[PDB]
């Protein structure tokens, strides 16, 4: 296939390798092993419970990563959809990077002060106006008790360094999306991740065929494109 | 694509799309739950001149 | 949040919408009713803001 | 936050001052000075005249049923959804356990005050180590 | 309506603000435009008030020396309102210490220029408003001198400006 | 800045004070209430132009009480804050945080990683004051500042500060 999408596989890989648990990481590389699956064949292959499976499966809808796929022959089936993947992916890097340097942009700035008794967080500029009669302590307007600077303003340089580093290891996912961005966006679909079939077993109950009834005139949330 | 037959289901909402597509008649509806999700998105999704027609 | 079996889930939030919806009022067409704890109906808004003395 | 208001006369300044409440117009008057410090008073016994929340807790209980206004199709389906929730609290044990010590005072023949503490002394441990089942029903006895 | 958001940084580069908009309409039906008033000609133009509203004041009880104002406003002010408006004092303070020329004739004479040239209105207020003599270091001083009009042309309108004002 | 605007104001009167000499009255009551004025739309409001021929011309009275109220529209000169302009503004209060600056009306502050870090800061000065070449807070502390932002708010009306520009700060 294509060597983009062999770069595409790693890069899913490394995700999340370096940023999930590692039972995320296991079922993501069984299904890349692999193609697509029946729970059970699953649930054989790594001697599992489905207590187990739920949350893994829920993050991985959560981060619109995995498609599943339903159909009879119920038979539960999952692949990914390509773009679907790729743009969530992108919103979550664009998304880090905007929150992370706006983080940076407030940390940057110095504290504000701090009340122990009501525990609640003040600025610098609303404490110009919290000065007392004598300009000795800050003056709070319920506790009238003196406010006291928070520790953030040294923490701007960890958030430099949390970002410069976190930017660092996803340099090479930034890398691998320069490469596709290069390359052509292409779209999965159970079917043409059935032309990929890996086969996990001998004796799986599922059939692994996609078999939609005549007149399947639906238009389904998705499993479309415009 | 078509609209689906909505009837009023106690708390919820269910449609039925014909939409009648093979090369027969192919009456075959399928009854499936309205998601408020889609009924968000959809209306998320009209322009304000069509609000004006609507009332909105 | 947690496994999801997909069949609780589905009457949770319609379990959610019910509730919503009696808080909101309880005077709906007649398929619940839905009191709490004694026998004497939760009294929703429309009984709060009905005719005779409904705080009008 | 300190969470507190005193009543102080701005005027005499004497003490935590020697005050009385006039409720039949709902005001309070510094005795000495005469002036009012505040006025429409809430009242203390009408709310009393108007209609077991220590022993079932601070999660509060709840039957469901039937009524005129509603169909029996679903209010059965009330009946076998009012068990849905009843896992989710050990209440459900805590009530349990109260019908039956309910069933045992009153089979005895005891009264109120009886039945209400046994209620308190069920749920002044309802669970330890020292407890460990044993029954169930010794707990009671 | 609709929380009118209407985010506009305000600056001197033509980035005007959310009220003080260029065109309004007055009490009598007719246009109003925007009125800006330099520091010189505000200066000048308050006592003009002043002496009016104090002989107005005598006139019911009956029915430029800058030295002499900040004590004598003080004295009328603090007649008539209280002696809280040290602000006040503050503000007239600076109306009249960094005001470009501290005469009438030659802030009028600018004017008569102005009325002929037809400047930029808030672009020479802030000009008449600011105290310089050179356009290139007030052109790296603010950037809207840089951008909105050729060195050349405001210097040559700067010292004809100049050569009025009294040095300080 | 310092600006001229046709502004309309209402104000009331109490109904023991109508006598026949209550036009001057008013005159005076506008005097009082429109002079050492800051408000968070147009700043502080200095003084009023145009004594004579001013407009008031009716009244209402209000059904539950006796007062009366009138409207009144004049011209005024009035002070308008605005972001990024250079003034030469006086420092009469100074912080070891950063200086006071009083301009005008304002009391426009600098906080402490506003001030530009080759300035020569001492600590050691009564009081504590920022000078390198030539700016510093005297008697009449004339210090070149911008007021990038006037923070008007709930009306204690505070505005913000720099010198980190050329020439801006020194004199
Ligand atoms: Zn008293």
């Amino acid at each position: 296939d294509r060597p983009i999408d062999d770069i595409v596989k790693n890069l899913l890989k490394f995700v999340v390798r370096g940023f999930y648990g590692g039972s995320f990481v296991l079922v993501l590389d069984a299904i890349l092993f692999h193609s697509v699956l029946a729970e059970d064949d699953l649930k054989q292959l790594l001697s599992i419970n489905k207590t187990e499976l739920g949350p893994l499966i829920a993050r991985l809808r959560s981060d619109r990563l995995i498609s599943i796929h339903k159909q009879r022959e119920e038979r539960v089936y999952y692949y990914v959809k390509y773009p679907h993947a790729i743009d969530a992916i992108k919103w979550k890097v664009h998304q880090v990077v905007q929150r992370l340097k706006d983080d940076l942009d407030k940390n940057s700035e110095p504290n504000g002060y701090m009340c122990p008794i009501c525990l609640t967080k003040y600025t610098q500029l609303e404490a110009v106006q919290l000065l007392n009669f004598d300009r000795t302590e800050f003056l709070c307007s319920l506790c009238d008790e003196p406010l006291v600077e928070d520790d953030s303003g040294k923490k701007n340089k960890e958030k430099q360094d949390k970002l410069n580093r976190l930017m660092d290891q996803i340099q090479p996912i930034i890398d691998s999306l320069k490469k596709i961005d290069d390359s052509r966006i292409e779209e999965n679909t159970f079917e043409i991740a059935l032309a990929r079939l890996i086969p996990p077993q001998n004796q799986s109950h599922a059939a692994y065929t996609y078999n939609p009834k005549k007149g399947s005139t639906m238009f389904r949330p998705g499993d479309s494109a415009p | 694509n078509t609209q689906p037959t909505i009837r009023k289901d106690g708390l919820k909402l269910v449609g039925s799309w014909k939409k009648d597509r093979a090369t027969g008649d192919a009456d075959e509806p399928e009854l499936r739950v309205l998601s408020t999700e889609e009924i968000l998105n959809i209306f998320k999704h009209i322009s304000v001149k069509d609000f004006t027609s609507l009332g909105f | 949040h947690n496994g999801a079996p997909h069949h609780a889930i589905e009457e949770a939030e319609s379990l959610l919408q019910f509730h919503v919806a009696t808080y909101m009022d309880n005077d709906i067409a007649g398929q619940p009713q839905a009191l709490q704890k004694s026998g004497r109906p939760v009294k929703s808004i429309r009984a709060r803001l009905k005719g005779k003395e409904g705080r009008i | 936050p300190n969470l507190n208001i005193v009543l102080t006369c701005p005027e005499c300044k004497v003490y935590p001052p020697k005050i009385v409440e006039r409720f039949s117009e709902g005001d309070v008057v510094c005795a000495l000075c005469g002036l009012v410090l505040s006025d429409k008073l809430v009242d203390t016994r009408s709310e009393w005249r108007t209609f077991n929340p220590l022993l079932d807790g601070n999660n509060l209980s709840t039957r469901i049923g039937k009524g005129e206004t509603t169909d029996m199709r679903f209010t059965k389906e009330l009946n076998k959804a009012q068990g849905k929730n009843v896992m989710d609290k050990k209440d459900n044990e805590v009530q349990a356990a109260f019908a039956k010590i309910t069933m045992l005072c009153d089979a005895a023949e005891l009264p109120k005050i009886v039945k209400d503490c046994a209620k308190e002394a069920y749920k002044l441990c309802h669970d330890e180590k020292t407890l460990k089942g044993k029954s169930m029903e010794s707990i009671m006895a | 309506r609709l929380k009118k958001v209407e985010e506009e940084e305000n600056a001197a580069t033509l980035q005007l603000g959310q009220e003080f908009q260029l065109k309004q309409i007055n009490h009598q039906g007719e246009e109003e435009e925007l009125i800006a008033l330099n520091l010189s000609e505000a200066r000048l133009v308050i006592k003009e008030a002043l002496v009016e509203r104090r002989r107005a004041f005598k006139r019911s009880q009956k029915k430029e020396t800058r030295e002499k104002e900040l004590e004598s406003i003080d004295v009328l002010l603090e007649q008539t309102t209280g002696g809280n408006n040290k602000d006040l004092k503050n503000t007239m303070q600076y109306l009249t210490n960094f005001s470009r020329f501290r005469d009438q004739e030659t802030v009028g004479a600018v004017i008569q220029l102005l009325k002929s040239t037809g400047l930029h209105p808030f672009e020479v207020a802030q000009l008449g408003s600011l105290a310089c003599d050179t356009a290139d270091e007030a052109k790296t001083l603010i950037p809207s001198l840089n951008n909105k009009i050729s060195d050349d042309e405001l210097e040559r309108i700067l010292k004809e400006l100049s050569n009025l004002e009294t040095l300080y | 800045m310092f600006f001229i605007k046709d502004l309309s104001l209402n104000i009331t009167l109490h109904p023991s004070f109508f006598g026949p000499r209550m036009k001057q009255y008013l005159k005076t009551k506008l005097l009082e209430e429109v002079e050492g004025s800051c408000t968070g739309k147009f700043g502080y409001i200095l003084c009023v132009l145009d004594y004579d021929n001013i407009d008031i011309q009716r009244g209402r009275i209000l059904p539950t009480d006796g007062s009366a109220e009138f409207n009144v529209k004049y011209r005024a000169v009035v002070f308008k804050p605005f972001k990024g302009e250079v003034v030469d503004g006086t420092v009469v209060s100074c912080s070891q945080h950063g200086f006071e600056v009083q301009v005008g009306p304002m009391k426009v502050f600098v906080t402490k990683h506003l001030m530009p870090q080759d300035l020569t800061f001492n600590a050691g000065s009564n009081p504590p004051s920022y000078q390198s070449s030539e700016d510093v807070i005297t008697i009449k502390s004339r210090i070149r500042v911008k007021i990038e932002g006037c923070i008007s708010q709930v009306s204690s009306i505070h505005a913000i500060g720099s010198i980190k520009e050329d020439y801006l700060g020194a004199i």
